[PDB]
């Protein structure tokens, strides 16, 4: 079960590896609208959250 | 002129942007990111399966 628009739910994900790969396929990600960071390299970078 | 035409699963038929990653396109052919030209697709389920 998913949220509301009023009442989306927010997660913090931390400690762990950001591996995209196995996102490729599964989750196939209909949408390539990504604009402040491009998707593509999106494994060369460091977040802190 | 060069015309290279082939049949993929519609899967990824956006993936096919040059200078671009993906296991259908980095393991088969690949389009370098100076291309110029134009892409053509289309759904033939019918002629086909």
């Amino acid at each position: 079960r998913f949220a509301s628009v009023y009442a989306w739910n927010r997660k913090r994900i931390s400690n762990c590896v950001a591996d995209y790969s196995v996102l490729y396929n599964l989750a196939p990600f209909f949408t390539f609208k990504c604009y402040g960071v491009s998707p593509t390299k999106l494994n060369d970078l460091c977040f802190t959250n | 002129v060069y015309a290279d035409s082939f049949v993929i699963r519609g899967d990824e038929v956006r993936q096919i942007a040059p200078g671009q990653t993906g296991n259908i396109a980095d393991y088969n052919y690949k389009l370098p990111d100076d291309f110029t030209g134009c892409v053509i697709a289309w759904n033939s389920n019918k002629l086909d399966s």
